[PDB]
């Protein structure tokens, strides 16, 4: 209230102590807990901690790669937390090879139930996928325990090593030959509306363009043959109701700089990713367009 | 080191009772029409807004423009309110009756119920009676505006019965062990104002769309420059089987009904699920604005 | 509690209050006092051995 509360110096948190070193101190005692350095207190990324069944966490004890919750109309197992590269059997993007190497890993029982509850609705995959972020770090049990991390930076416990987004070679898109400083990731799916099949593909785009109608003015010129589709199939198949052609979330940014091609080995299944390594998870809802 | 906390006080002679009603609505997100530092308690909530002549998107229009904080701590004589800031994690009650889970998108809806329940024991006064905002998922916040908007759109031939079981239908749904009901827009077989409004410029936008899209995509073809263009009036031709100023406000009007209808085609998620506490009482959420 | 390893189920912390309650239970036996033993005890006579 006075002049020396106003002109008082700010606050700094490490000059401090933690909270329960100034409350045993008053009373002296002393634990076997070491309590003068108390972890996890200057982590500004937001994180949390989700289950999953041991079947999916194959390609999953590296450090780093994008989980996307994927309903289920059932009661008991109605979410399911899969990766993005159990995604890969599903994208019409992705090539035989790629893809016949990454579903000769997920052979286990929960895989397949899966890749059949994506193929069994009567809606598209942005409708029943939800997206988390991207993990951190695993338990590895029989029912392994991620970490997820929902905003901000990926890094370990002490901050000694930078996670680093990993993302399939197929799935990567890149719009201009000159990155700027900065270029935002998002999250495309756009949906090939053929005949045979709705089956559509995942990109993953890193462009420097943030307003989102100077990026879906380009997202036309870009998908055009899919938006031809979506109309084909509206005037070929009349009372049917297809919808949203292409959705864009937001996923995040990056430094557009320490983007570099690289590989993950797990099972000796070398598969060719895009690394990002220092990728601050910013979500957003499923934007759709046409 | 305290934190930037909004105070609000009680004018009436609050109970010890009713103030122990009051302490289990901790992480409860109640609606700010202003940014005051000092407020009313008459303006903490829905029932500033509360209008039985209107309807219920008007209230979901002005749920857009208010400041949602939420109750950090109640005591005697004055109640502590914290302004969310988007990026840290606040904890949400579950004050809506929908069930949670992990990661679900959060938004903010007015409350269908309002008045007698055998659940709506709310903090109430000799004429102020405290109503909470619904907080419900995304989908199931689409499927509830969609549910309701096409029951406005049968409120002309309610006499029929073929439309009387389809409002039946509509009015229920099932979700995730949710057996849910709404309530009808339509009572006494006369519909409020504002669905009127809404069924109004939805009706307008889609016969000005039948209307003019004929003439501008025929006019379009000998400037046309992409197959796009020319094989969407095919369609047209297919469906199908003037002064200038009136021309110009036939399309001024048609982009008015397209701007008072942001307020239901669109919403924007406010929070997001981290963690769900056990019995899905409360959960902690980040924030997302 | 005890500390669990590594993903299984922790221990939460736990506050549980009880209340004893107390019963009642009166007892009486009465007695009877003879008219002759009351008028013979507190009133005097005649002074006879």
């Amino acid at each position: 209230m006075d002049a020396r509360a106003v002109a008082k110096r700010p606050r700094d948190p490490a000059d401090e102590d933690n909270e329960l070193v100034t409350a045993l101190k008053a009373k002296r005692e002393v634990n076997t807990i070491s309590v003068r350095y108390l972890y996890h207190a200057d982590h500004q990324a937001l994180t949390a901690r989700f289950f999953v069944p041991e079947g999916l966490v194959e390609f999953e004890a590296q450090p780093g790669a994008l989980l996307i919750r994927m309903e289920t109309g059932c009661d008991s197992p109605r979410h399911l937390y899969i990766s993005l590269y159990l995604l890969g059997i599903r994208a019409s993007n992705v090539s035989a090879s790629t893809r016949c190497l990454l579903e000769s890993v997920y052979t286990a029982s929960a895989a397949r139930a899966a890749l059949q509850w994506l193929d069994l609705g009567p809606h598209l995959l942005h409708r029943r996928l939800e997206t988390l972020g991207c993990v951190k770090t695993v338990s590895l049990g029989i029912t392994s325990l991620l970490t997820c991390v929902m905003r901000g930076y990926l890094y370990n416990t002490l901050k000694t090593e930078v996670f680093a987004l990993m993302i399939p070679k197929d799935m990567y898109l890149t719009w201009e030959e000159t990155r700027g400083r900065l270029q935002y990731v998002y999250l495309i799916i756009v949906y090939d509306y053929d005949g045979p099949e709705t089956r559509p593909g995942i990109y993953v785009l890193t462009s420097s363009i943030a307003h989102w109608q100077t990026l879906v003015d380009v997202a036309r010129g870009k998908f055009a043959r899919e938006r031809c589709s979506f109309v084909n199939r509206r005037i070929t198949r009349p009372r049917q109701i297809p919808l949203c052609t292409g959705v864009i979330q937001k996923l995040g940014w990056c430094l557009a700089d320490d983007i570099h091609t690289s590989f993950l080995v797990h099972k000796e299944l070398k598969l060719s990713v895009v690394r990002l390594d220092n990728f601050s998870v910013e979500l957003g809802d499923f934007r759709e367009f046409v | 080191a305290m934190e930037a906390n909004i105070f609000c006080t009680f004018d009436h002679k609050l109970s010890i009772a009713d103030v122990g009603k009051l302490t289990k609505l901790v992480a409860a997100v109640v609606p700010i029409p202003q940014r005051l530092h000092l407020i009313k308690h008459y303006q903490l909530g829905l029932h500033q807004f509360v209008d039985h002549t209107r309807g219920y998107v008007r209230l979901r229009g002005l749920l857009r423009n208010m400041t949602l904080t939420l109750m950090r701590r109640v005591e005697g004589n004055q109640i502590l309110l914290h302004v969310p800031t988007h990026g840290l994690l606040y904890t949400v009650l579950n004050t809506g009756p929908v069930t949670w889970e992990k990661g679900d998108a959060l938004c903010v809806l007015p409350p269908l119920f309002h008045g007698p329940l055998a659940r709506e024991n709310l903090l109430t006064l000799g004429q102020w009676e405290l109503v909470l905002p619904w907080i419900v998922p995304m989908p199931l916040a689409l499927e509830i505006n969609q549910r309701l908007l096409i029951m406005g759109l049968f409120s002309l031939d309610r006499s029929y019965e073929e439309v009387k079981a389809a409002v039946q239908q509509l009015q229920t749904i099932t979700f995730r062990d949710a057996t849910f009901t709404i309530p009808d827009p339509v009572i006494d077989q006369h519909l409020l104002i504002d669905m009127k409004t809404a069924c109004l410029s939805m009706s307008m936008v889609a016969n000005l769309a039948s209307e003019l899209t004929m003439t501008y995509v025929r006019k379009l073809a000998l400037e046309d420059s992409s197959m796009l263009l020319v094989k969407c009036q095919e369609l047209l031709m297919r469906l199908d089987r003037v002064s200038p100023d009136d021309e110009i406000a036939r399309l001024s009007a048609l982009f008015v009904m397209l701007r008072q209808l942001d307020d239901l085609i669109r919403e924007q998620v406010v929070f997001t699920v981290c963690d769900v506490s056990p019995d899905n009482k409360s959960a902690t959420c980040i924030f997302k604005g | 509690r005890v500390a669990s390893g590594a993903g299984l189920p922790t221990s939460r912390q736990t506050t549980i209050m009880v209340t004893k309650y107390s019963e009642k239970s009166p007892i009486t036996i009465p007695f009877e006092l003879s008219a002759a033993c009351l008028t013979y005890l507190r009133e005097t006579f005649e002074g006879t051995i």
